[PDB]
């Protein structure tokens, strides 16, 4: 534990889940740090409480580091290790030409591995979108944001139905089963791995119909044959317009065959039959994998 | 089910790390296991007026023991310690919990909602934050899908006697939550069904019949003298049709072991 006399504020980076966040610099050590604030003034939200529990178990690689709590009075802290930026700031400061296959293959990796502690430790993180996702300079990406996550147990009760920023969200929730689980987070990564590749994002819906219908024009309009019990699920309707799978090649042309592969088996519709992170990271797309370094923005 | 043995082999590994002082009531020199009762007692009520999960009982008593290892309180305050558990367990675990007015509410106007919400800041001052604890209740539906077949029945008794077990910290606060789900769910299996302690499970959980004897001892002497317990809640509770009505089935007369 820590003191806030230590700290010094640098700048206002941006709103997240719940609570603004700070670039700050400890005046001892001299390491950079990322500050959370939350007014406090019905006490502690509920997601301050998962994050920080959750958090501080969750000690990988590839997830943000939770480093102290200050638990001063009407305002609390959250320290964490600072990266250099976001994905989404990435994406946007990266030029045309300035995401190599390599890097992309790179981040994918390293998300499976965070995804795959995460999964392993009975998390579901929820809102896997690229402004939740960090970079440093020398080639790392780190799960960030917690906020919205929760532990599940085995099996799995019926959660929270709102999840999942829109242009993200798997269509178990957006047909709205009784029951997800770890396959929605996989979702999201495979639809942030052909962000990265494109640079434009996969389904940009606006809406909950909207995004249900962007998915069906590309992966086609999912029937018992694909997904079994898909057409018991509560918000599916038989006047669902029949759009033809197109291929893959198509959909992200600069991706290799194995590439293509992977997408495939991240965004398949039955979640059962979906890829797990753990049986992702031996995929042959990744068997030429290395640690290349982003541009410095 | 591509996690379960890490989700389980993890869950094994925190249990003991979240697992609370055995004999801190002997080193409390106002509250007893009698006013425990009460308060845990108290809190399957709040539990079933509010609907609120399982998990979230079993969630609010870990906290209340590990915040009771460490801390002295006097029995004027022992319900509010149970209050603002029950809210931080609500507030980990429901998709709605219930707002801190109405946790003031059920107190029957003893505390004020400044002292709820200054009891929460203590409690996770202590706990240093770390809420994310295993249960019974969490082992026990793992272990319900190595049913031959699925019986609903034995499910329902099952989370019946895991829940009794709660009350009397004497002797259950001495095992580990993965061993009264054992003990448990043998017992609800075998007096619904008559089978034993299933091989998949020695297999699975490391537990033979013969570790689980001690605890499976005490937890057959809380079943037949259930109907005389000072504390009736969970029995009340469990007549629902919700619980299949499980609280009203015949406990067996001997275990044969
Ligand atoms: O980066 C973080 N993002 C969070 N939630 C949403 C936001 C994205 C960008 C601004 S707010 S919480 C969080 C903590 C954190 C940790 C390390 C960092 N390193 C570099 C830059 C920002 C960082 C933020």
């Amino acid at each position: 534990p820590g003191s806030m006399e230590n700290f010094q504020k640098v700048e206002k980076i941006g709103e997240g889940t719940y609570g603004v966040v700070y670039k700050a610099r400890n005046k001892l050590t001299g390491e950079v740090v990322a500050l959370k604030k939350i007014r406090l003034d019905e006490g502690v939200p509920s997601t301050a409480i998962r994050e920080i529990s959750l958090l501080k178990e969750l000690n990988h690689p590839n997830i943000v580091k939770l480093l102290d709590v200050i638990h001063t009075e009407n305002k609390l802290y959250l320290v964490f290790e600072f990266l250099h930026q976001d994905l989404k700031k990435f994406m946007d400061a990266s030029a045309l030409t300035g995401i190599p296959l390599p890097l992309i293959k790179s981040y994918l990796f390293q998300l499976l591995q965070g995804l795959a502690f995460c999964h392993s430790h009975r998390v579901l993180h929820r809102d896997l979108k690229p402004q939740n996702l960090l970079i440093n300079t020398e080639g790392a990406i780190k799960l960030a944001d917690f906020g919205l996550a929760r532990a599940f147990g085995v099996p799995v009760r019926t959660y929270t139905h709102e999840v999942v920023t829109l242009w993200y969200r798997a269509p178990e929730i957006l047909l709205g089963c009784k029951y997800y689980s770890t396959a929605v987070d996989i979702w999201s990564l495979g639809c942030i791995f052909a962000e990265m590749v494109t640079r434009r994002a996969l389904f940009p819906g606006d809406s909950e119909i909207d995004q249900l219908f962007r998915i069906f024009r590309t992966l086609g309009t999912p029937d018992e044959v694909v997904w079994p019990g898909v057409t018991s699920m509560p918000d599916y309707k038989p006047s669902f317009p029949k759009w033809a799978r197109q291929d893959f090649s198509k959909v992200v042309p600069p991706l290799d065959e194995d590439g293509r592969s992977l997408l495939s088996q991240m965004l398949h519709y039955d979640p059962n039959k979906r890829i797990s992170a753990k049986a992702a990271l031996a995929h042959p797309f990744f068997q030429d994998v290395t640690k290349p370094v982003p541009h410095l923005r | 089910p591509d996690y379960h043995e890490d989700i389980h082999t993890y869950l094994r590994e925190m249990e003991v790390k979240c697992k609370p002082k055995v004999g801190y009531m002997k080193k409390q020199p106002d509250i007893t296991n009698s006013m425990r009762a009460i308060l845990v007692d108290w809190l399957v009520e709040v539990g079933e007026e509010y609907k609120l999960q399982n998990e979230t009982l079993h969630l609010a008593v870990n906290y209340i023991d590990r915040f009771l290892s460490s801390m002295s309180v006097l029995r004027g305050k022992l319900q509010l310690v149970g209050t603002a558990a029950m809210l931080l367990a609500s507030k980990f675990e429901e998709i709605y919990p219930p707002e801190v007015a109405e946790f003031v509410y059920i107190t029957d106007d003893t505390y004020t909602k400044k002292q709820v919400l200054r009891m929460e800041h203590l409690v996770l001052k202590v706990l240093t934050f770390d809420l994310a604890a295993p249960t019974v209740n969490q082992f026990l539906t793992q272990y319900f899908l190595h049913q031959q077949p699925a019986n609903c029945k034995v499910e329902s008794l099952a989370m019946f006697l895991g829940e009794l077990s709660l009350i009397d910290a004497d002797p259950y606060l001495k095992y580990l939550p993965s061993v009264i789900a054992g003990a448990a769910f043998h017992l609800a299996l075998y007096t619904v069904t008559g089978q034993s302690w299933p091989e998949s499970l020695i297999r699975k959980t490391g537990y033979t019949l013969e570790s689980l004897k001690p605890c499976l001892m005490d937890l057959h002497q809380t079943y037949l003298k259930a109907p005389q317990h000072a504390q009736q809640s969970i029995r009340e509770k469990y007549k629902n049709s919700k619980y299949h009505g499980v609280s009203l089935l015949n406990p067996p007369e001997t275990l044969n072991l």
